């Protein structure tokens, strides 16, 4: 993992004859590191393609954006959350779509905060997973190793090849280029379904869903919140915590959107839509979502107004409804509450007020009863409905 | 952790079958027969072995009768009513049906053909039958919390 | 000593002894002593 | 954890549970209501049924017959079996029979399906079931009829037929009556079990039949694996019936309570209906008419016979005869008499003094009840016209009841009284509709109603309840009675025919026995509670596990205690390195090292082997395995 | 005999590797006046945790190439040892339970060759033999 | 993975083998795969594997079946004895060593 | 008369806490309270007049009095809502109203599902019940309502979960600081299904209890016997640390005059 720091410390473009031994050793070390990283990526992210016809053909996993790092205090950036998220994800290194190659220096710019039980190893496994990008970049620095990697990618049909596709997906995931991950997700459906080998077949493939989730994370890192939400909805129907099953992929899609909304709200931006999304996402994880809820409350107070199609009238998220009700008063900054379209009455002003004697009160009671009846229902359907009916707010928040 | 068995009747003889078993602190009587041929004071088993001048119900939690023969159930009414055992007595349905008539016949014999100064009566036979709990074939009854 | 604690627990919760067994000699007791 | 339900009939269930290592069949059941779609089998070829007009369609005609609008099948009656092809019955290890009513269809399972397991049932259930299959085979084979009808079973043809024939389901799975050789073979594979008898199935699970109080030998079953218990509540009764009452206590602490055999016609009080039946037959007899009582030879006939014995003496109707015609009549009466120890305390007390339990022995002694094996024997010589006859199958499709319906059906004076609720009395009566006979429906079902089962559920408190889906909805006739439902604090999941239920009762902590020899070597500790460590060899025999005599550690080792306590326990020249959130201790002898993480410790040895074991043992002073 | 409850997972794992020379190791918790035998993980889950391991770095006596120190030493398991599971990986390492040997560069400390030998108390035989024969048992 | 489906597939394999008794290589493949799944924890799987070994088998197989006379599950023991009996009925000459193993089972 | 102190916040109609108060939503807790306390409600709280009326800022007596004996759970079960949100008049205002228009001695059952949520920052209003120590500026005001009242415990947020942002003290120190009536009824940690009726379960068997005591002078020949037992009563502590007993030194002396 750290051995690439010594091999890459020599002259990259050294003499072919004068430093023949050094160049050969560097090339061999780079090739071995690239092979080890490819094998590790294939094992961790491609469990179905790495299994033969008689093998178990388990559900493959995927690597997601370091949203926990942004939420965590290790990478708590006071003014590097909105525009620097892509920079924090990729390091501005993997500009090009490198198939079967990782050109990124994020391993040294930051680290992975993994405990003894969160990951397999707090020293070996985490360093090996994080240093894959650094080792691959060091290999690409050497001309011979880079040429060998390019030749392997070209000859091996990297889209079709399991190890090279896994490496490309991991590189795109860290780079934030959602297009490459989306293309991989599209190819992972037909490739797995039309092959006689044992894997996940059809549209409901675990590898395809995991790749779609990775594409959503990359889109969220790139700042395209609408594209990330669309990818997350499609999937639903350095290190991160995520299971290898396809069922767990759906409940992890909203994490990237929640991180982006929290980063936007905590920044100078006063986008009320991001605050509403973060409030809706407050029930996803706790007490990690408490910071997101606080940022949402601060953004709502700063903006002073909100615009949405259906937040408390039809959406039945318990946490979102409670947050909206709490923020309707002066606790949320004494701002107007808009649950229905051009409705909500006055709750920011003094409590002693008449307004509508029994019309607005009856409408609010009916909306609350409808939300309570649908409270048992999952928030995924409500989120998808708001993502389609109220896409204007999401688009405004995204830019 | 010991099983202590004390046959105070029919140990090396036939007749007056009455065996005490202490297995896990549960003291059970395995029969309550009587001896035939003995005239007095040896017809019935020695119940002074179980701390006489006291309540037998505390010591014994279960009394079992194999069948209705007098050398296996003859001393049952005397034992129960006279010495004061009010606990359960287990015996099969035909044993329950045919036991009291044998006792009645022997009671008739004792009151007519012999003396009856120290014998039981029909009302005292019927009193004993009240405590009886009928048990069917292969019926794993739970006489106690752990004893079955 | 797992066979010690459970055996002690079982023996602790027990019931009164027979008078004859307390008065027995060589695990045998005379019956019908009054005669 | 699984439950394959092979029959949609509520009162005739057939459920298999793939629970633990054994798949146990609960009841067999035979949906006899399929016979109502067929033309009845008469003892003598009647002119009315033979000359019935065939049904017309655009195509056949001789297979189907029409009588007063209803369309029937001119073929031998067939019986709707439980779904046998859903699960390979060769894998079924044990069959548990609750009632003699649920005992039917057993020859099919035992013979035709390659079943090689065991059958467990109570002796009165076995004997009465034997009588029922005896009389069923006798009725079916008495005057055999061909099975020419097969076109109407077609999927595209059954749709156009009228309602009773169109709504029949699993028609292709219907089979003719089993032969008597199959009956004798099936009953040979049976083991007789008494109430509360613990039967061990391959050392895995224990099953006991518990008295249900519904019939003679009727039993509820509880299957348990020493931690998870499954209770099977078949037809049961909490009334003052002859059998000993329900053993409700043993059903407590049940993870799953599969519940079948609930009463049909829940609105009916059986005592009132018995009184109504007696009053109706007394009224008919007083006017000189006859009475026909289709019934099983050994079911509710005894209770209504007792009530009739009580009623006639006050009613002044001792003169009229009480005929009971069935091939198994004398066998039924004798079996009812001899099973005296299978009765309640009130009626089993009749064994002490010499007296038969049932009173119909007195009916026979005073020549009030007269049982015969058929119509052609001494019955035709001793027949007196103003009489009452118990005979035939209640389905009104075979037995002597067909002959008596065809005989007395032309007069309004005679009456037919239905007491068994398992057959739709309008549908069983369909092949005879233009009769002038007075038809009375007063079913007598002593089984549990929904109030009784609600009280039993609140008494028992099972974690999950399984019942037919018919009980999770009000009956279609009412469709508005919320009281005729199974109301439980859990949702009380249900099933339909050929449905597989994945029960959530999967639990860990299977039991195991440790012998004293290994327990001597096992020593406990103290933690924060007792705990010990066991290293042994596992011996398994007949699904009973025995522990024969042949990573994690826990404790309190904070950085301060680590630095202080073991500082000078035998070594020397020790330095402490100021590491964050801990301390690093290494010795200068060979750079041997000890590093501690949060709630963790580990020992490093560098070119040293002899001192490493003692280094580990020093830390093991206060390290348990919790 | 002592009535005891053994967890289903541990019971299944008993013959998962012990069907064909075998042993069963577990921890018995006499908690809440009942006996409940479980594995170590469920013992942790019950309720004072402080893990103790061995991850020793024995200063290797073998002074040869990097390849000899790393890629040749680690194949010392299959010599005579038994009751050890076998799992194949293309990359190159021996991962049998809590065993890892491919640590790092052959000599990072300014001394002789250093390699990390790791083992636990249940698999103490392999780690002990490796450390013993690596302390001085592999001379040049 | 599941045990019921595995047992049913073994039943299917038995049906296919009985449908092609004249085919030899198919039966060797069938007995090989029966031996492979003969160590499953489910008694049903072992029962079907022993049934395959009984209906299909070269005429080694007696030793393989004989090993399961000591199986903990009694119905697996019955399946093994029935497999040996069916092998004998097919024409195989059993070894005298089976006598002592069967004597213990009485 | 006595008025139950219901929260006039908009969040009262919806569930409580930031993400979850305890077990399922408020409807399940209300149903559990109705089922467990039905026997006690039908026998001990037949004359407690409480009305589940709507309020804008604080509990007020507007609707006519009614004999609500088994409708206490209905107050928190599908209750109506109003277009008002007053966090400062939820507990302080209701307590003041109870103290003034209902007095410190009146049968009041303050049992309802309320959010009890503070602000998302430096806006914690702990003076509603903890005015003795926190918010000493209002120490001379009528707060913290030092009078007998019904226990109101808000165990919504977990102390361990809220300790991450150092806000655990504000959420946890609510029930215990509410006048310290007898003992601190505050549970910190995870929530379970049985916790819904835990607050209402404190007086399940505390309605009546049998006892044995006879009042007489000396020996007498027509001494009166008291079959039913009265409520607990003790004059000292050393003489009555356990249930009362009778001695063997009965004597009659002293003049009786009014
Ligand atoms: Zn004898």
């Amino acid at each position: 993992l750290h051995r690439m720091k010594d091999l890459c410390r020599y002259m990259n473009n050294f003499d072919s004859e004068a430093h023949a031994k050094y160049k050969n050793q560097v090339v061999y070390s780079t090739m071995l590191v690239f092979f080890k990283n490819a094998f590790q990526y294939v094992n961790s992210i491609q469990p179905s393609l790495f299994q033969g016809p008689n093998a178990p053909s388990q559900v493959p996993l995927v690597l997601l954006e370091d949203v926990s790092n942004v939420y965590g205090d290790v990478e708590i950036d006071r003014n590097k959350h909105i525009h620097k998220k892509r920079k924090l994800a990729e390091g501005r290194e993997k500009t090009m779509s490198s198939d079967d190659e990782d050109c990124s220096a994020k391993g040294r710019n930051r680290h992975i905060v993994v405990n003894k039980a969160e990951l397999a190893n707090s020293t070996e496994v985490l360093e090996s997973f994080k240093l894959a990008r650094e080792s691959w970049e060091l290999l690409y620095s050497l001309e011979f190793l880079d040429k060998e990697f390019t030749r392997i990618c070209l000859a091996w049909k990297t889209d079709t090849w399991l190890w090279l596709r896994i490496f490309l997906t991991d590189m795109i995931i860290y780079q934030g280029q959602y297009k490459k991950a989306i293309a991989s997700l599209h190819h992972l459906a037909a490739l797995q379904g039309s092959i006689s080998q044992p894997q996940i077949t059809g549209q409901g493939t675990l590898e395809h869903q995991r790749a779609l989730i990775q594409l959503a994370t990359c889109h969220f890192a790139l700042g395209e919140y609408r594209m990330t939400c669309e990818k997350v909805l499609d999937l639903m129907c350095d290190l991160k915590l995520l299971p290898c099953t396809s069922k767990a992929i759906m409940p992890y899609c909203l994490h990237l959107m929640l991180a982006c909304f929290k980063l936007r709200a905590f920044t100078d931006n006063r986008d009320d839509m991001a605050l509403g999304h973060v409030i809706v996402l407050l029930q996803q994880e706790w007490p990690r979502g408490e910071n997101l809820f606080l940022k949402a409350v601060n953004k709502i107070c700063q903006q002073g107004n909100f615009q949405y199609e259906n937040f408390f009238n039809y959406v039945t998220n318990i946490d979102m409804l409670e947050e909206f009700a709490y923020l309707r008063t002066q606790e949320g900054g004494k701002i107007h509450l808009e649950l229905l379209p051009n409705q909500g009455m006055l709750i920011k002003h003094h409590t002693v007020t008449r307004g509508i004697t029994k019309g607005v009160k009856e409408d609010f009671r009916l909306a609350m009863e409808r939300q309570v009846s649908r409270c048992g229902e999952n928030l995924m359907v409500v989120l998808h409905r708001f993502c389609i009916n109220e896409k204007i707010l999401l688009l405004q928040t995204l830019t | 952790p010991e099983i202590r068995v004390t046959p105070l009747g029919a140990g090396q003889d036939v007749g007056r079958s009455c065996i005490l078993v202490s297995i896990a602190g549960k003291n059970v009587m395995l029969d309550c027969g009587m001896h035939m041929g003995f005239n007095d004071d040896r017809r019935f088993p020695d119940f002074s072995y179980i701390t006489q001048n006291g309540r037998l119900t505390d010591f014994l939690d279960c009394v079992i009768i194999s069948h209705f023969h007098l050398d296996h159930c003859g001393a049952l009414p005397y034992f129960s009513e006279m010495v004061g055992y009010d606990g359960p007595i287990y015996m099969t349905h035909p044993t329950q049906a045919i036991c009291p008539i044998l006792l009645e016949d022997y009671r008739k014999i004792a009151v007519d053909k012999k003396g009856e100064a120290n014998f039981f009566t029909s009302q005292m036979i019927k009193d004993c039958m009240k405590k009886v709990v009928a048990v069917h074939l292969h019926q794993t009854v739970q006489v106690d919390d752990e004893l079955e | 000593s797992l066979w010690s604690n459970r055996i002690n627990t079982a023996n602790s919760r027990k019931h009164q002894e027979f008078a004859g067994r307390l008065n027995s000699v060589n695990n045998r007791a005379e019956l019908y002593q009054h005669l | 954890m699984k439950l394959y339900c092979l029959s949609g009939h509520p009162t005739l269930p057939c459920n298999v549970l793939k629970f633990k290592s054994t798949t146990i069949m609960l009841d067999c059941g035979l949906d006899m209501t399929s016979t109502l779609n067929f033309l009845p089998l008469p003892l003598v070829q009647s002119p009315r049924l033979s000359n019935l007009p065939g049904w017309s369609l655009k195509d056949l005609d001789k297979e189907l017959k029409e009588c007063s609008g209803h369309v029937f099948v001119d073929s031998v009656p067939e019986f709707c079996l439980p779904e046998t092809e859903l699960i390979d019955l060769s894998t079924v290890d044990v069959i548990l029979i609750s009632n003699y009513h649920c005992m039917m269809a057993l020859p099919y399972i035992t013979e035709h399906t390659g079943f090689t397991g065991t059958v467990y049932a109570t002796e009165p259930t076995v004997q009465i079931g034997r009588l029922l299959m005896e009389e069923l085979v006798n009725f079916i084979e008495r005057v055999p009829k061909a099975q020419s009808a097969s076109l109407w079973k077609n999927k595209d043809i059954q749709r156009l037929l009228p309602s009773p024939l169109k709504d029949a389901v699993e028609v292709s799975t219907w089979r003719r009556c089993y032969t008597m050789q199959e009956v004798n073979s099936a009953l040979s594979k049976i083991q007789l079990v008494g109430y509360s008898q613990k039967i061990e199935l391959f050392g895995a699970v224990q099953v006991t039949p518990l008295s249900s109080g519904y019939a003679l030998g009727s039993s509820n079953w509880i299957i348990q694996s020493h931690y998870e218990k499954v209770s099977y509540v078949s037809g049961s009764s909490l009334l003052t019936t002859h059998p000993q009452p329900m053993d409700q206590a043993s059903l407590k602490n049940s993870d799953v309570l599969v519940l079948t055999g609930l009463t049909q016609i829940p609105t009916a009080n059986p005592d009132g209906m018995v009184g109504e039946f007696c009053s109706n037959l007394a009224l008919t007899v007083r006017n000189g008419g006859n009475v026909l009582v289709p019934c099983y030879p050994s079911g509710v006939i005894y209770d209504l016979l007792e009530c009739l014995y009580q009623y006639i003496d006050s009613a002044g109707l001792s003169s009229v005869p009480l005929y009971f015609i069935s091939p198994v009549a004398n066998s039924s009466l004798e079996f009812s008499q001899i099973f005296a120890e299978w009765l309640c305390h009130n009626k089993q007390s009749k064994v002490y003094l010499p007296e038969p339990p049932f009173p119909h022995a007195e009916l026979i002694q005073t020549n009030k009840l007269k049982h015969y094996p058929s119509i052609h024997g001494d019955f035709s010589n001793d027949f007196r016209q103003p009489c009452v006859v118990f005979t035939g199958h209640p389905s009104l499709r075979f037995g002597d009841v067909v002959h008596f319906m065809e005989l007395w059906g032309k007069s309004s004076l005679n009456t037919v009284i239905f007491t068994e609720p398992d057959f739709s009395y309008l549908e069983a009566l369909a092949p005879y509709q233009p009769l002038a006979m007075k038809c009375i429906y007063c079913p007598i079902d002593t089984r549990l109603n929904f109030i009784q089962v609600s009280k039993l559920l609140k008494e028992v408190q099972p974690l999950h309840v399984v019942c037919p889906e018919q009980y999770t909805q009000p009956p279609p006739a009412q469709s508005h009675r919320m009281d005729l439902m199974i109301d439980c604090q859990p949702p009380a999941m249900s099933y339909r025919r050929a449905e597989v239920l994945a029960l959530p009762f999967k639990r860990r902590y299977e039991k195991i026995e440790i012998m004293p020899e290994l327990a001597d070597s096992l020593v406990p500790m103290e933690i924060k509670i007792s705990l010990a460590t066991v290293s042994a060899v596992l011996h398994t025999k007949d699904n009973k596990h025995l522990l024969q005599p042949p990573p994690l550690l826990s404790g309190s080792i904070p950085v301060e205690q680590f630095v202080q306590t073991l500082e000078k326990h035998g070594f020397s020249d020790i330095k402490v390195e100021d590491t964050a959130k801990g301390h690093i201790v290494l010795l200068q002898e060979a750079e041997t090292l000890i590093q501690i993480e949060e709630d963790s410790t580990h020992i490093i040895c560098d070119n040293d082997e002899m001192l490493r074991v003692r280094l580990r043992d020093l830390v093991l002073k206060f390290l348990q395995k919790f | 005999s002592i009535p005891v409850g053994i967890s289903l997972g541990l019971l299944k794992r008993e013959m998962a590797q012990g069907l064909l020379p075998r042993l069963l190791h577990g921890t018995l918790i006499m908690k809440d006046s009942n006996f409940r035998l479980v594995s170590s993980e469920q013992a942790l889950k019950e309720l004072a945790e402080h893990q103790l391991r061995f991850t020793c770095r024995v200063h290797l006596h073998d002074t040869r190439k990097e390849q000899e120190t790393a890629l040749r030493v680690y194949s010392h398991l299959k010599s005579v040892l038994k009751d050890h599971c076998v799992q194949h990986l293309p990359d190159g390492s021996v991962t049998v339970e809590s065993v890892l040997l491919q640590a790092a560069a052959p000599s990072e400390d300014p001394g002789t060759k250093v390699l990390l030998v790791s083992w636990t108390y249940q698999d103490e035989e392999l780690g002990s033999f490796l450390t013993s024969l690596l302390k001085k048992g592999l001379p040049q | 993975k599941s045990h019921q489906v595995l047992a049913q597939l073994l039943d299917t394999l038995l049906a296919i083998g009985t449908k092609l008794p004249e085919n030899q290589a198919i039966q060797m493949r069938l007995v090989d795969v029966a031996c492979k799944h003969l160590t499953d924890t489910s008694h049903g799987v072992r029962n079907k594997c022993l049934q395959l070994l009984g209906n299909l088998g070269s005429l080694d197989v007696q030793k393989i079946i004989g090993d399961y006379f000591s199986d903990q599950d009694p119905r697996v023991r019955t399946a093994a004895i029935k497999a040996m009996l069916q092998l004998h009925e097919r024409g195989l000459k059993l070894h005298q060593t089976i006598y002592n193993q069967a004597c213990k089972l009485l | 008369p006595t008025v139950v102190v219901m929260d006039v916040s908009l969040s009262m109609t919806r569930p409580v806490s930031i993400e979850g108060s305890e077990e399922y939503q408020r409807k399940h807790l209300a149903a559990h309270g109705l089922t467990m306390l039905f026997e006690h409600m039908a026998t001990n709280y037949k004359l407690e007049f409480t009305a589940l009326v709507v309020f804008s800022s604080l509990w007020e007596l507007m609707v006519p009095f009614t004999r609500d004996y088994n409708t206490l759970q209905e107050a928190l079960s599908n209750m109506d809502d109003y277009d008002k949100t007053c966090l400062e008049s939820a507990l302080v205002g209701v307590c003041n109203i109870v103290q003034q228009e209902w007095g410190g001695a009146i049968p009041c059952q303050v049992v309802l599902v309320t959010d009890g949520c503070l602000g998302i920052g430096r806006g914690s209003l702990r003076h509603s019940l903890a005015t003795q120590n926190q918010r000493s500026e209002s120490n001379r005001f009528p707060l913290p309502f030092p009078f007998p009242s019904k226990l109101y415990i808000m165990c919504m947020a977990n102390l361990e979960e809220l300790q991450s942002t150092d806000s655990l003290e504000c959420l946890e120190r609510l029930i215990d600081l509410n006048n310290g009536e007898g003992q601190i009824f505050t549970i910190d940690g995870p929530l379970c299904l049985k916790n819904v009726q835990s607050m209402f379960g404190k007086l399940i068997d505390l309605a009546y209890t049998p006892f044995h005591a006879v009042l007489k002078c000396g020996h007498l020949t027509a001494d009166v016997q008291v079959f039913p037992r009265p409520e607990p009563f003790v004059v000292d502590e050393e003489i009555d640390p356990i249930p009362k007993v009778i001695n063997t030194d009965l004597e009659i002396v002293g003049f009786i005059d009014i």
